């Protein structure tokens, strides 16, 4: 399967600051222009939660605050007004090919 | 009102074939396949398989393909995953999740079950 | 004047005979004749000086665009290739189906599993997809 | 013009 | 190889101002023509009925010609096949050859009688100018050549979406070269031969298209039929 | 009473466009509803 | 004369409609119609009166 990795392993930002997460694929996941990239969110005491999907920055359970971007092997998440209730683990998910594996993820923190 | 009610956690001894159930409620159960996931750490999660609730067709992650099998009870709106030959490396949090298509041709995991665990 | 009219009526009667033997007594596959919606059952009633036909047709609505493939093959074995019968292989957008590809009918969109009843074996081609795992016809 |  | 056919669909539509054709405004003839006034009424009735049938035949044809769906058409459409039939977005190169080669008398509907007036050439010899002498009126076609071209390009854009069953519902939109290979499987040529000889097929087909540039002479029977259809319309007016 | 006649152009319905593609896959137009 | 010509044109237009629905929009398997070499793709252009 295509390997997903992410960086930086944790990120701390001040309240109201923009924040981003970088995501890298071992091989491109674009097939037919579709991209197939979803981002997930998890906190302690919770299940993972779907945030966004390849053409749905708003929708899929969230507001437009969670902006997915990029193509090929490079993807990113961009959130312009971070609050302390965004502190969570965040993961890249590949929907392109079996067996649907996904990244180890990063942790958002507050300064 | 969508729900995925997983069965409660247990400290199961090794060598047991362990069955976990997940009950759909508040939607038509036969229209959505169920994904299953294993979580061993906050940063270590992996897909286990998917079960069609209409046709019974399955796919599994190759590492568990000769261990894990999945079945249904359509009258109780419930799906099961049974994992042969338990070992200490299977001590983990397990999930079930509903298949969806928010974006055309892209799998989404939508609503998730609350989490159960085996040890 | 009457001789001309009589001859044109005879030629028109020959057309009526042909339509009774192709649209009334059978399903037509030709198009052209009848209302333009392929063709299903037609009826005849008597009219002043002739025959009056009614043709039931099937008219499409609400068209959508989907991704489709020419055919599918086994990535491990190039002679195992299939092509859809009376329908298309489309990328899956239905939550019941746990496969990358699905079968649909030619005149109506509805995904279904790909099975031996919906397909035929063909020689390999460069445009066919290379499927690495889940194919049920052939299983190998 | 618009019919009767 | 290519063969061609011409199928006539219409007659040039005319009307006749019966009274003016018989008599050029004289009062003595008009007094006599009152005795025969029903003959001009019958002539007008019959010509009007013929013109309605011509216009309905055109609309019934174009209702079947229209597709519900098509491809866009660009230069380079058809890949390895040259296709001089492609529009120069227009009509086509073949249409412009056909309209120029046939000896067509100048159309009306454009300013017409103003080119038979003193504000025009002394060499005009048009049947347009004979219209006001005889009381003819040639009527306009019911389509417009731009709309005819839109229907014609819509037919060209439907080619190679009609394979793989039906074609009266789904629209396949697949590569043109691939649809030709699929049609050649349909006449009993094996796909192994088709796979190897793709370049040779394109070359032979383009040679057959190239032969169309010599097909607009009266030795070509289909071309000769087009010329005679134009001659017959002029003959009736003369 | 009704007023003056209105000059209009005859409408031309454009057929639905579908993009032709290269490569191993293609776009397909398919009906989802119907009427007799 | 015009009535006769008009009627023959209408009958000829009906033949044109049939050829568009069998030779232009589909491959023909019938022979007869078209050049005699089975049949593959056919095309239509506008002509004077047809």
């Amino acid at each position: 399967d295509i390997v997903l990795t992410q960086s930086p392993a944790s990120l701390a930002v001040s309240l109201g600051q923009r924040a981003t997460i970088s995501c890298r694929a071992s091989e491109s996941v674009d097939n037919y222009g579709i991209s197939f990239m979803n981002w997930f969110q998890q906190k302690p005491g919770q299940p993972p939660k779907l945030l966004i999907s390849a053409t749905s920055n708003q929708g899929s359970g969230v507001p437009a605050r969670f902006i997915g971007s990029g193509s090929g092997t490079d993807f990113s998440l961009n959130i312009h007004p971070v609050e302390e209730d965004d502190t969570a683990m965040y993961f890249c998910q590949q929907s392109k090919e079996v067996p649907r594996t996904f990244g180890g993820g990063t942790k958002l923190e507050i300064k | 009102q969508v729900q995925l009610q997983q069965s409660g956690p247990e400290l199961v001894r090794p060598g047991v074939s362990v069955k976990i159930s997940c009950k759909g409620s508040g939607y038509t159960f036969t229209d959505y396949a169920i994904h299953w996931v294993k979580q061993s750490h906050a940063k270590s999660l992996e897909w286990i398989g998917v079960f069609s609730t209409y046709y019974g067709n399955t796919n599994y992650n190759q590492k568990f393909k000769g261990r894990a099998t999945m079945t249904v009870d359509k009258s109780s709106s419930t799906a099961y995953m049974e994992l042969a030959r338990l070992t200490s490396e299977d001590s983990a949090i397990y999930y079930c999740a509903r298949k969806s298509y928010y974006v055309d041709y892209v799998d989404a995991m939508d609503y998730w079950g609350q989490g159960t665990s085996v040890t | 004047q009457q001789l001309v009219r009589s001859e044109s009526a005879a030629l028109s009667a020959q057309l009526a005979k042909d339509k009774v033997n192709e649209c009334v007594k059978a399903q037509s596959k030709r198009s052209g004749f009848c209302g333009q919606g392929t063709h299903i059952v037609s009826f005849v009633v008597n009219a002043p000086n002739g025959l009056y036909f009614m043709h039931v047709g099937y008219y499409p609505s609400n068209h959508i665009e989907v991704v489709s493939a020419y055919g599918l093959c086994d990535a491990a074995n190039p002679t195992n290739c299939i092509a859809p019968v009376n329908g298309y292989f489309i990328k899956t957008n239905n939550t019941r189906i746990v496969d990358e590809w699905s079968y649909t009918g030619s005149s109506f969109y509805a995904p279904e599993p790909i099975t031996s009843l919906n397909t035929k074996y063909v020689a390999p081609q460069v445009t066919y997809q290379n499927i690495s795992t889940n194919l049920p016809p052939p299983l190998l | 013009d618009t019919p009767s | 190889g290519v063969t061609q056919e011409y199928i006539q669909t219409t007659i040039q539509k005319v009307t006749v101002d019966c009274k003016q054709y018989v008599c050029n405004g004289f009062q003595k003839c008009e007094q006599l023509l009152r005795e025969y006034g029903q003959f001009c009424s019958k002539i007008n009735q019959a010509l009007h009925g013929a013109n309605l049938r011509q216009d309905d035949s055109v609309r019934n044809l174009f209702a079947s010609v229209k597709s519900s769906q098509s491809s866009p058409i660009i230069p380079g459409f058809g890949g390895d096949f040259n296709l001089t039939l492609l529009e120069p977005v227009a009509r086509s190169a073949i249409e412009d050859l056909l309209f120029d080669k046939v000896t067509i008398a100048d159309p009306g509907y454009m300013q017409g009688y103003d080119d038979c007036m003193q504000q025009g050439p002394a060499s005009a010899r048009d049947l347009i100018c004979a219209q006001y002498v005889a009381g003819y009126k040639v009527l306009p076609p019911l389509m417009d050549v731009n709309m005819e071209a839109a229907y014609t390009s819509s037919l060209l854009g439907s080619i190679a979406g009609v394979g793989w069953t039906a074609g009266l519902s789904s629209f396949a939109a697949i590569p043109f070269a691939q649809s030709i290979f699929y049609r050649l499987n349909g006449v009993g040529i094996t796909q192994q031969v088709l796979s190897e000889n793709q370049k040779l097929i394109a070359n032979k087909f383009n040679q057959a298209l190239g032969a169309m540039q010599t097909g607009f002479t009266t030795t070509n029977e289909a071309f000769h039929k087009v010329q005679d259809a134009v001659n017959n319309n002029a003959q009736a007016l003369s | 009473v009704p007023g003056e006649m209105r000059l209009a152009s005859i409408a031309f319905n454009h057929p639905i466009q579908v993009d032709q593609l290269n490569s191993s896959y293609f776009k397909l137009s398919i009906p989802t509803n119907f009427s007799f």
